[PDB]
């Protein structure tokens, strides 16, 4: 039942965690003696990049209306 | 069927002499680095502790075990692969069918590595769209944005001249700022006056 | 009754009703709602709402104004025409990012002595540059699609100083550290592997 | 049962696996991942799912969709296009002489 | 005065009543129906030799676990305020994709697909008549497991039909 | 639990160093022969040889096992994975056909923002209002 369940979740992580240690040992041997990205599968620059380029030029939050908010205020405090 | 058992146990015998001939060879290797009586000697306990190990009843259950296990892993396959006769799931049960009449076996073996190439390219492009539906969304979000702001339809020259309003700002800023400090040359009239600049530039 | 529901059921939150007015059979209300988690800059939005005083119905529900902080954000999310995932994907939004740069403080703080570590985006990507290796954690919030709730994407890059790894072996190794540690103490093995002068 | 007993001190021996730090924490280290995977709803960097002895070739998945092939390139126009429209705003120059 | 306050603090969902002990409170709003749902109470009690928060009362539907899941968060460490946020928050995710569901299974009844239905308290075993084979399906969330014609669950709308015509 | 580790488990048990201990050779070569420092070095010998037969036993056993599961109604099964084939690839059609049509939005988007302008000029000024900003705030 339950036993059994769990037994076979323990044989399959075993395996999982003993390749991810090879993996961990491979590249501490890459890092100290010295893999690459070179394609299109899976590039996380794209969202940030959009996330940035609509938080520069907000038309409500941007900087015109942050520089806007800050001169006219100070506008205000002198005048 | 028997057959398969049969092997098994050849193969199994073939182990076994492959074991003695090991153990031989850990007697011409032990040979030269140790004196040969002492070779004799570790020997005779392996054959007091480690020859009668291997016993002939055992190693035949052994090879009986395995092949009861293969033959009800032989059933098991046969059971899911017929249930795999009749849109997760169909990935599931691709990821579970096993790997192996040459022909049919050479175009399945075939057929079933493109298929895999298939099924994960699925989750694959599934990534890519949701990065992408994300992306579409905020895009969206801002042309909606300039849109009903300026409430003019002219977006396209807005991002055009975003640097001449900018700079004028900056111009405004600047005149104010000298005048403040031309005009004020208060200290706690600066500080609230840097204070307040430096509030909403950032934070 | 009342103190206990203001603040500890939604800790972090602003509640406050601006007007009501009673017309005839509809019942017209004007009510503003901040997040006051980021203190520094925080966020507020106003609505128009209407019910029948009897079976109170939502007929229809306006926007009048958003605060200048996610005004923009804030309007992907409404076009949904239901306000149970208007305004429970804004509270978990403030929360998520809350815990990022919570997470990414924390971050500086065990590691602004050895090495040198700064934030790229406003609080989405964090950078830490060693001896002359690279680590870049990205955090990103991403509204839902159009579930319902803001979208985290816990994303890793390094660098030795030369080149950039494969993308999806680190994912793989991301998954595994996230998977036995957690975002806390697995990013901060991560970071020691990113040391790793002695362990 | 007894088995599982069996199988604790297969963990025991299992868990001096070579690493210093990253195997050092976990003698609440997944229950950890199942609580903040739900309270920060997070869905992290998804592995592929397994290979089976057959290599994860990317040049076939590209090969099958023609599709990203042009939205990397439509993606790199647009960051080529106005990564220097940043340029221009001086965001980070303001940033830096404020706070 | 009060009065739209406590309608102000119930357009959430998730709500939680102070006593002396806490009640979570829980109500999915219908975007067909434009009214709310039947109200959930979850009175919960706090141990006092183990400092852990534990199930008094409930008033979920069996099919709905409130155990299980309340111990698969920070490994029943429920001290903190946020755990129980948590358990709230995934409950109401289950509780609104059964609505989905139930709600999907009304718009079909209302489309007059099929004829006269007995919805069930898990959404399994409702049954229905159509013009000549009446069939029964063991379906789980959101995913029919089995379909029994004798003589995603969204998709039976793909398929049924075709077997309509 | 398959076959592959109870032949480890068997192969494991009648491994040399299991029941037969350093104490135990030690302790039968006492007076049997001189070398008492050497019988460690023998000892690590022993770990090394015993550590790659234990390491190519596997070549075989995996070999053997491919071997028979390769050698294993049947053709009705071809008529099938062809179908799964048939309907995987029109399946993934569709994502390609929905990706196609946000990539040539993004793809109007970008030229749509695009300002062939002289963002460098306008550069200049604001870089000097910074300045004199920053010669201001020096001042204050």
């Amino acid at each position: 039942g339950k036993d059994w369940h769990d037994l076979q979740n323990e044989q399959a992580k075993l395996n999982d965690k003993v390749k991810l240690n090879k993996r961990l040992n491979d590249l501490t041997s890459t890092l100290l003696g010295k893999d690459s990205e070179d394609d299109s599968i899976r590039d996380d620059s794209n969202i940030l990049d959009i996330a940035h380029f609509v938080d520069l030029m907000d038309p409500y939050n941007g900087l015109l209306k942050k520089i806007n908010k800050i001169n006219e205020n100070l506008s205000n405090e002198l005048q | 069927m028997t057959d398969t058992y049969n092997s098994i146990s050849n193969f199994i015998e073939n182990e076994l002499t492959a074991l003695l001939s090991s153990d031989d060879y850990l007697m011409d290797d032990l040979a030269g680095e140790l004196p040969n009586e002492v070779c004799r000697l570790l020997k005779a306990q392996v054959i007091e502790k480690r020859k009668d190990a291997m016993s002939r009843g055992k190693q035949d259950l052994l090879s009986k075990e395995i092949y009861d296990n293969e033959s009800e892993l032989r059933a098991s396959q046969s059971q899911q692969i017929m249930e795999l006769v009749g849109i997760e799931r169909l990935i599931e049960d691709v990821l579970k069918l096993p790997q192996m009449d040459l022909k049919v076996l050479s175009e399945y073996s075939n057929l079933r590595k493109d298929l895999i190439l298939k099924c994960q390219a699925l989750q694959i492009g599934e990534s890519k769209l949701s990065d992408i539906l994300s992306q579409t969304n905020s895009i969206n979000s801002l042309t909606t944005s300039i849109k009903e702001a300026s409430e003019d339809d002219d977006i396209s020259e807005y991002f055009a001249t975003y640097n001449g309003k900018l700079v004028v700002a900056l111009e405004e800023m600047k005149l104010l700022l000298e005048e403040a400090v031309k005009t004020f040359g208060n200290s706690p009239e600066k500080r609230e006056k840097i204070k307040k600049i430096l509030s909403e530039l950032k934070k | 009754r009342l103190s206990y529901l203001r603040d500890h059921t939604y800790p972090h939150l602003q509640v406050s009703v601006q007007s009501r007015d009673r017309v005839h059979g509809i019942e017209v209300l004007v009510v503003n709602y901040k997040f006051c988690r980021n203190t520094m800059n925080p966020f507020e939005i106003q609505f128009k709402m209407f019910y029948k005083f009897e079976d109170s119905t939502l007929l229809k529900w306006e926007i009048l104004r958003i605060s200048t902080n996610v005004r923009l954000k804030a309007k992907q999310l409404l076009a949904t025409r239901n306000f149970q995932k208007c305004l429970l994907s804004l509270y978990e939004f403030d929360k998520i990012k809350s815990k990022k740069t919570g997470i990414f403080q924390n971050l500086i703080n065990l590691l602004k002595r050895k090495t040198r570590c700064y934030l790229m985006n406003n609080s989405d990507s964090l950078i830490v540059e060693r001896v002359t290796i690279k680590l870049q954690i990205n955090f990103i919030i991403t509204m839902p699609g159009e579930c319902f709730l803001p979208m985290s994407k816990i994303s890793i890059a390094l660098w030795k100083g030369g080149e950039r790894f494969n993308q999806i072996d680190l994912d793989e190794i991301c998954y595994g550290l996230i998977k036995e540690y957690g975002v806390k103490t697995g990013l901060k093995e991560i970071c020691n592997v990113c040391l790793f002068p002695d362990m | 049962m007894n088995l599982k007993t069996n199988n604790k001190k297969r963990l025991t021996e299992k868990l001096i696996q070579k690493d210093l730090h990253p195997v050092l924490n976990k003698a609440d280290g997944p229950v950890t991942f199942r609580n903040d995977s739900h309270e920060l709803n997070l869905m992290l960097n998804d592995p592929i799912k397994s290979t089976a002895d057959v290599r994860l070739d990317k040049e076939e998945v590209l090969s099958l969709l023609p599709s990203l092939k042009e939205y990397t390139k439509k993606s790199k126009e647009l960051k080529e296009t106005m990564g220097q429209m940043i340029s221009d705003s001086h965001e980070e120059e303001i940033k830096e002489v404020f706070v | 005065d009060y009065i739209v306050l406590e309608n102000v603090y119930r357009m959430f969902g998730i709500t939680f009543f102070p006593l002396v002990m806490l009640g979570i409170r829980l109500e999915v709003f219908s975007e067909r129906t434009s009214q709310f749902e039947k109200p959930h109470y979850v009175l919960l009690k706090k141990r006092i030799k183990s400092n852990s928060w534990f199930l008094f009362k409930h008033t979920i539907p069996s099919f709905i676990d409130v155990q299980g899941i309340f111990d698969d968060t920070n490994g029943g460490l429920v001290i903190s305020h946020d755990d129980a946020y948590l358990f709230a928050k995934r409950v109401f995710l289950q509780l609104v994709e059964v609505q989905k569901r139930r709600q999907i299974f009304k718009d079909l009844e209302a489309k007059k697909i099929i004829h006269d239905l007995d919805l069930d308290l898990e959404s399994s075993m409702v049954s229905f008549f159509v013009k000549d084979i009446k069939v029964e399906l063991f379906v789980k969330q959101n995913e029919i497991v089995s379909c029994s014609i004798l003589d995603s669950l969204d998709d039976l709308e793909l398929k049924l039909n075709h077997s309509f015509a | 639990m398959n076959s592959e580790q109870l032949l480890h488990n068997y192969v494991s048990d009648s491994l040399l160093t299991t029941l037969i201990s350093f104490q135990e050779f030690k302790q039968q070569l006492q007076s049997y022969t001189s070398d008492e420092q050497q019988l460690q070095h023998w000892y690590e010998l022993l770990q090394a040889r015993d550590a790659r037969v234990t390491s190519e036993l596997e070549a075989r056993i995996k070999q053997f096992f491919i071997t028979l599961r390769s050698r294993l109604s049947l053709e009705t099964l071809i008529d099938a994975l062809y179908k799964i084939n048939d309907l995987l690839q029109q399946r993934l059609q569709i994502l390609d056909d929905a990706i196609q049509e946000k990539t040539s939005e993004l793809a109007e988007f970008e030229n749509m923002v695009r300002s062939p302008s002289a963002g460098d000029n306008a550069i200049p000024g604001l870089l000097q209002i910074i300045q004199s900003y920053i010669n201001l705030l020096e001042e204050n």
